[PDB]
């Protein structure tokens, strides 16, 4: 797996998506090390395969039992630190496939007073760069369902309203004529 | 594969089918043959070096391990050859490995049968002894021994056959030739071995000469008698011994090949011309027509090793002859009818010719009291043939170029001790002088020191010959300059960066040049140089004709010639520039200040005097600060005047007044040192980008700081080192001490040399002259991203959801969105933030006309408007297409709306109006002039398109406060204010 | 620095620089401590590399701090002369011939005696760092260089009186008292010195005295008559005019 050939690695990582859901904890997490290397590898299609894997993880691993080992904990953790740091892969649409896993209604709420507490549990210091931007972008994605949306922001055109010149001689004057 | 191609090599010689891993090894010798002969691969040059130089397994071994094998044989052959072209690789470098190298040939010949494999390992032997003729290992080598050993050959000398006994012939000389203490007791007897042996072998008359044994003992004897002086005084018998043995060595035979055994004489003769001569001139006119059909053949080395003899042949005689005056007269008289010979005819070849003319110029000391007739008539024909041959009949561009050198030598060898040539072929001389100058770059490298020293040669014949046909030195010099700027704009192409060696070679390479030829000649080149390039300024009409909008010159062919002049006498003046260049300082600044009154926007003038003024300063020219105080009291006044007209510069032509200015020196600065301070200040502006100009300023600086007295230059450090701090400012940035403290428990000149001579300056500028950086110089362009555009916030923008809706303020976001769309350096980036501000723009006119029923108004966005509007000016005239794309029609449509008012002095139009009338009076752009002017085309047509007839009768509102501010725009002192 | 001849400091910075928690920590900040020792232990070369870097750093951390704090770069700016002084004492003693002469080392006293720190705006560490890094460099000077021994003997006595006046000017009467009684035992060879200490010794006095009571002014400025008088009085000052 560790010997770079893309082609080899792709299939390689395929059998790993295949046979995961009939491995148990402990060899599913000897077997998670060595895949959470793949950020660094340049091809796409095995990031790809990674994030696909690793959201099986995270959909798998949300709390499976009433109380978990440590293993399904730790599995649940590297899953979900690594597939936080696959907010800033460098790819438009690899990271839009990761932020449309973040973004739905069951990994974060659509509530904005929910969802503004809920971003900091998707924070992780080995990313913290982007994070103010992943922020504002996750709470206004939340915006475009709206009933205020598609109106305008002002009612009427310019031409059907006045032209406020404010004649007064207040202490807006004040203002005014000890500037210009 | 290499170091396992050694590796395999060791393993194959141990074969069990003899000569079956010979074939396979010879490929691999192939191999590492074609990996280290056009190498170029400097690590692992010294490792290959020490495996086949080694004790353990290698080329050395492996040649001394197969002498037990006739399989193996020309396996030693061909990893001869390899060696011989590995040594001749490197050169002195190859110190401490020959000992191996020296043992290995013995045995390689002693214990050996085949002549093919002791031909090229002798050849090395005598090679390696060539290869360090100055080295210690010759004292390792057993020399005086070895001698004896392959005497013991000639002992035992059972007939090995010719190539073999060449190249034993050439050691047995070149043991003698080289390191030669260690023969001395046996020379009469390998002389008398080496002439008998020659003797027998050539004047054999039952059989032909075996060709190839003659040219081993020729070149033998050649190297037998280097260093080896045995005089006619001493020992004439081998003198003329060995003169006939040279002189019937080149006998004309018809169906004569191998033309290298006569070239072995001739080396041998051109090696011992000076040697053996008194029975060398009875054979005078056979020596002479044998020597000339000789010449002749279509072959190469022999042709020159027979010119190179008997151009020294000739030497010899001529020396012989002017020993006294009238006792060599036969040699005299049949010198004189011989080189009546060549000179008439038709047969030149240019080297027939170019001998008989150097020998017959240079037979003029023995000639002069004798004949005295004969003279005058050499030196006339000469040139006259010079003229006839390659003047008007063009053939350069083919080969009839190379010999024009030594045909100058010979002119000027007879021409040095002569007398006057009145009037006709003197300018035809100086004409071909330069033409000889001007054919000069398609050349080969090392020949120019032939080439400038027939220059300085007839030079040296011109000087010596009246003060009337010293003017004449000058035209030589200022046609050659006229010659060499006819050059393009940076078989092929010439430009001024070549000639500069031919010049350097001139000005700063006489004392090997004057001590020969029997201080005070590039004295004159240089006065010569100085007043060709000061009557060639005076000359170029460079007023450039109006298309600096367009211009373009009208002779286009001045210009490139004068910039060709300025830039070459930019490297090539201030080299010898001692005592030479300081009397005439005042008379070249003096014109050039005078035509750069005439002519300012030329930026040739005052690199020019930069130069000048630089060899001053070298000179300390002013230091007794007569027509000294006239170029003080003239660079003054020259620097006051340049430093007031240089506002308008802007291109290098600025940059070359600045690196004028900061050349001046600093007694002509500590008088008034506040008229160059915004010289100081605009070249630490520029100097940012434009390196070089922070560079002179910066060593304006270290010149100022260091001569200037402390208690003047001291009140204008406060505006010089403050814009000093850019250079210092230039992911986010790096980690310290309380982030690893944490941390480590959870887990041209290039700008980079400016920064470090702007620290080095800070630091050894003092302290008490040092803290001035931080003082601020006006605090409005500090504190212009520090006020915060309002006190009350306006643009309560809701941010609607389904349920929350917050508020948010614009306001914040004015400051970071105007200048990241304005100035962005990234694509997506800016077209992002121009997107944003055209929405923050039309939320600002929405908001403002909201009506409001809480307080009594909408908020007057007036103190935001005045700062968004210069941007949104800036941005509809910006060099990208798309943002003034949709940047222009929404000024226009702002030009529109805001033009509705009706009392006199509405804050918001006068916002924009100012804005415009700002965009106009810029001085720096053109695109923003215009494109205000289109606005207030616009401004006027709308307001009075906004408006009924009457009232704007009645009272005119927005015209009249335009007239009002076009009005003290037009009064204003500033030149661009009354253009706005 | 200033001799004792302890190995103290070379170790604890040795087995620092073996890991990378200490080895990072100090070529970031401190590095021309580094220079100094490096320089004290004659591994020239390793000094140049640090105060290359001790320059590069000054950059490095002086343009991350902000326009507004204008302290704190003013004590970034306090460092480059001192910063800069060792650069120049490694470029005089990498050259040659400066080695045989007298005129360079003449023309390196001489700017440094030009360029002082500003007295009453630069305070007393920076003051320190300054005359005890140029005393370090003379005596460094003195050691590899075979008059001489008497133009660095009036440097270094000169260099630390102008630094005993820059303290008095500046109410640091105690440090300058402390330096001043420091050079009581070398600056009696000479007369022309010993003038010039009992003066500075006289100012000190006289400005120390400018705050303290009225009782105890009195007593206090008395004490400089009696000690004032000790030399051959008439030999010097009728000598000197000055």
């Amino acid at each position: 797996m560790r010997h770079r050939d893309d082609e080899r690695q792709k299939v390689c990582l395929d059998i790993i998506y295949k046979m995961m859901p009939k491995l148990k904890p402990v060899e599913l997490r000897e077997l998670l090390n060595p895949v959470v290397e793949f950020v660094s590898h340049p091809s796409t299609t095995c990031r790809e395969q990674m994030y696909n894997i690793l959201m099986w993880i995270h959909d798998n691993y949300r709390d499976p039992e009433s109380e978990t080992d440590n293993d399904s904990q730790e599995i649940f953790k590297l899953a979900k630190d690594v597939l936080i740091q696959g907010l800033i892969d460098e790819n438009p649409g690899l990271q839009l496939i990761i932020r449309n896993f973040w973004s739905h209604e069951t990994r974060l709420p659509s509530n904005t007073l929910d969802r503004l507490l809920a971003l900091n549990s998707l924070y992780s210091p080995k990313i913290e760069v982007h994070f103010l931007s992943l922020a504002t972008n996750f709470l206004l994605e939340m915006t475009s369902m709206s009933p205020d949306y598609p109106n305008p922001m002002f009612e009427h055109p310019l031409s059907e309203c006045e032209f406020q010149e404010y004649t007064i001689d207040s202490d807006w004057r004040f203002r005014s004529t000890v500037l210009t | 594969g290499v170091r396992c191609s050694l590796l395999r090599l060791q393993e194959t010689l141990s074969a069990a089918d003899r000569c079956g891993a010979a074939l396979a090894g010879h490929q691999l010798i192939r191999g590492l043959g074609q990996e280290c002969v056009l190498s170029s691969s400097p690590a692992v040059l010294a490792l290959q070096t020490s495996l086949v130089f080694s004790r353990d397994f290698g080329l050395l071994v492996f040649v001394r391990k197969s002498l037990n094998s006739i399989e193996f044989r020309e396996c030693r052959e061909e990893i001869l050859k390899f060696l011989c072209i590995f040594l001749e690789k490197m050169g002195q470098k190859i110190a401490p490995y020959s000992v191996e190298i020296k043992n290995t040939c013995t045995s390689v010949y002693t214990k050996d049968r085949a002549a093919k494999c002791k031909i090229p390992a002798l050849d090395l032997l005598i090679k390696l002894l060539q290869t360090f003729r100055s080295s210690r290992l010759m004292d390792e080598f057993k020399i005086g021994e070895l001698f004896s050993k392959f005497y013991g050959e000639l002992a035992l000398k059972k007939k090995i056959p010719d190539t073999v006994l060449e190249k034993v012939y050439e050691l047995l000389g070149l043991l003698g030739e080289v390191h030669p203490s260690e023969m001395i007791n046996n020379a009469e007897n390998l002389f008398r071995a080496f002439l008998g042996e020659l003797k027998t072998q050539m004047t054999s008359a039952v059989r032909e000469p075996k060709l190839p044994v003659l040219a081993g003992c020729l070149k033998g004897l050649s190297s037998l008698l280097c260093n080896f002086t045995k005089s006619m005084e001493e020992d004439p018998q081998t003198s003329r011994e060995i003169f006939n043995f040279v002189l019937k060595a080149i006998r004309p035979q018809i169906d004569l090949k191998r033309y290298a055994v006569p070239s072995a004489g001739l080396r041998l003769f051109a090696l011992h011309a000076s040697q053996f001569s008194t029975c060398l001139l009875d054979n005078y006119v056979s020596l002479f027509e044998v020597l000339l059909k000789w010449c002749a053949h279509t072959n190469v080395e022999l042709k020159k090793a027979a010119l190179s003899a008997l151009e020294s042949f000739l030497k010899q005689v001529s020396n012989m002859v002017a020993k006294n005056a009238e006792m060599h007269k036969n040699k005299l008289q049949y010198f004189m009818e011989q080189f009546y010979g060549i000179i008439r005819n038709v047969d030149s070849n240019n080297k027939e010719l170019s001998i008989a003319i150097r020998g017959y110029g240079l037979f003029a000391g023995p000639c002069k009291v004798i004949n005295a007739k004969d003279v005058d008539f050499m030196y006339v024909e000469l040139i006259q043939r010079c003229k006839q041959m390659f003047l008007t009949q063009t053939d350069t561009g083919d080969d009839r170029v190379y010999q024009m050198p030594s045909f100058l030598q010979s002119v000027a060898s007879v021409l040095l001790y002569l007398d006057t040539v009145p009037e006709v072929y003197t300018p035809v001389l100086e004409h071909l002088v330069v033409m000889q100058i001007d054919s000069f770059p398609q050349y080969s490298p090392k020949m120019q020191l032939v080439c400038c020293r027939a220059i300085v040669k007839v030079f040296l014949a011109l000087a010596a010959k009246g003060p009337v046909l010293r003017n004449c030195i000058s035209t030589v010099v200022h046609q050659g300059l006229i010659r060499i700027c006819s050059k393009p704009v940076v078989w092929k192409v010439p430009t001024y960066k070549d000639y500069v060696d031919l010049f350097r070679h001139l000005l700063s390479s006489d004392q090997m040049m004057d001590s020969i030829l029997a201080e005070s000649l590039n004295h004159l080149l240089y006065d010569e140089f100085v007043k060709s390039v000061l009557k060639i300024v005076e000359k170029l009409d460079l007023t450039l004709e109006i298309q600096a909008a367009n211009l373009h010159p009208a002779k286009p062919k001045d210009f490139s010639a004068f910039i060709n002049l300025v830039e070459f006498c930019r490297e090539i003046l201030p080299e010898k520039q001692a005592e030479f260049f300081e009397p005439w300082v005042y008379s070249f600044s003096y014109e050039l200040i005078l035509q750069s009154t005439r002519l300012p926007l030329i930026s040739g003038f005052y690199k020019l005097l930069s130069i000048t003024v630089r060899n001053a300063k070298k000179i300390k020219y002013f230091e007794g600060v007569p027509e000294k105080y006239s170029c003080f009291a003239l660079f003054v006044k020259f620097g006051k005047e340049v430093a007031v007209k240089m506002k308008q510069y802007k291109d290098e032509l600025l940059a070359s007044c600045l690196t004028f200015l900061l050349s001046l020196p600093h007694n002509i600065i500590e008088l008034d040192v506040r008229a160059y301070v915004p010289a100081l200040q605009m070249a630490f502006k520029l100097g940012l980008s434009y390196t070089p100009l922070a560079e002179v300023g910066l060593n304006a600086l270290e010149e100022w700081s260091i001569y200037i007295d402390r208690h003047v230059m001291q009140p204008y450090y406060k505006d010089i080192l403050p814009c000093l701090d850019g250079y210092l400012k230039t992911t986010k940035n790096n980690w310290e001490v309380s982030a690893l403290s944490r941390a480590a428990q959870k887990g041209a000149i290039s700008l980079e040399e400016i920064r470090i001579r702007v620290v080095q300056m800070l630091g050894s500028l003092g302290g008490q002259i040092n803290k001035n950086l931080l003082t601020v110089t006006s605090s409005d362009e500090m504190m212009k991203s520090y006020v915060a555009w309002d006190r009350e916030k306006r643009l309560s923008f809701a941010v609607p959801f389904r349920e929350m809706k917050p508020v948010i303020f614009l306001d914040v976001f004015l400051p970071r969105v105007t200048e990241l769309a304005l100035t962005a350096s990234d694509r997506q980036t800016k077209v992002a933030a121009c997107e944003l501000l055209h929405s923050m723009v039309m939320f600002m006119l929405g908001k403002a006309t909201q009506m409001p029923e809480g307080g009594q108004g909408a908020p007057p966005m007036y103190q935001l408007y005045k700062r968004t509007f210069p941007v949104l000016l800036r941005l509809a005239c910006d060099v990208d297409q798309v943002t003034r794309q949709l940047y222009e029609p929404l000024v226009m449509q702002l030009i529109h709306w805001f033009t509705n008012n009706k009392k006199f002095e509405s804050q918001d139009t006068v916002a924009l109006l100012e804005a415009i009338l700002d965009g106009i009076v810029d001085p720096v752009d053109s695109t923003l002039r215009d494109f205000c002017g289109r606005c207030i085309r616009e401004f006027l047509k709308w307001s009075i398109k906004q408006i009924t007839p009457q009232q704007q009768e009645k009272s005119p509102v927005n015209t009249k406060s335009l007239f009002k501010r076009l009005y003290s725009l037009a009064l204003h002192p500033n030149a661009f204010k009354r253009l706005g | 620095l200033q001799g004792e001849a302890d190995q103290s400091l070379l170790t604890f910075i040795d087995k620092a620089m073996h890991g990378e928690l200490q080895k990072a920590i100090l070529e970031l900040h401190y590095s021309q401590e580094l220079s100094l020792l490096y320089l004290l232990q004659d591994d020239v070369d390793r000094a140049k590399y640090y105060i290359q870097n001790g320059i590069q750093s000054f950059m490095q951390n002086y343009s991350s701090i902000d326009v507004l704090l204008h302290q704190s770069r003013l004590t970034k700016l306090q460092s480059v002369q001192a910063l800069t002084e060792i650069q120049e004492f490694i470029s005089f003693i990498s050259k040659q011939g400066n080695l045989s002469s007298q005129v360079p080392l003449k023309r390196l006293l001489n700017t440094w005696t030009n360029r002082y720190p500003d007295a009453k705006m630069d305070p007393m560490n920076i003051w320190d760092d300054i005359i005890t890094n140029r005393c370090f460099f003379l005596s460094k000077i003195e050691e590899k260089l075979t008059d001489i021994s008497s133009l660095i003997r009036s440097c270094k006595f000169s260099m630390k009186m102008k630094m005993i006046d820059s303290a008095r000017k500046q109410n640091n009467f105690s440090l300058a008292m402390k330096l001043l009684k420091e050079l009581h035992k070398e600056s009696k060879t000479r007369d022309d010195w010993l003038v010039s200490w009992v003066q500075s010794y006289c100012r000190l006095s006289h400005c120390r005295s400018r705050s303290q009571g009225c009782s105890e002014q009195v007593l206090t400025v008395l004490k400089t008559v009696s000690l004032l008088d000790e030399n051959n009085v008439s030999s010097y000052l009728s000598k000197n005019i000055l």
